[PDB]
């Protein structure tokens, strides 16, 4: 889903937010990001790359 | 006269301004020492 506060589950990786599609443009092997306060900020949707 | 030496004195002020950054070092500093703590109270969060 998107847009709707949700618990989010990523390869075990959890939390609760809002996912909307982002800009930022990882490197491929780069599996997901993070912010200066060391928090999940970036996720990148494991079936869809 | 004076009207010169007055009005010569505001110019200095704008170029005493416009390229000495550590003109406003209280200012800079204030926000400074808050947004350090925000970063130090939020980074307590990842430890155990
Ligand atoms: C499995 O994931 C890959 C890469 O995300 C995708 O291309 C593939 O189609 C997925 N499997 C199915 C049945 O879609």
């Amino acid at each position: 889903v998107k847009n709707k506060c949700v618990n989010f589950n990523f390869n075990g990786l959890t939390g609760t937010g809002v996912l909307t599609e982002s800009n930022k443009k990882f490197l491929p092997f780069q599996q997901f990001g993070r912010d200066i306060a060391d928090t999940t900020d970036a996720v990148r949707d494991p079936q869809t790359l | 006269l004076i009207a010169n030496q007055f009005n010569s004195a505001i110019g200095k002020i704008q170029d005493s301004l416009s390229s000495t950054a550590s003109a406003l070092g209280k200012l800079q500093d204030v926000v400074n020492q808050n947004a350090q703590a925000l970063n130090t109270l939020v980074k307590q969060l990842s430890s155990n």
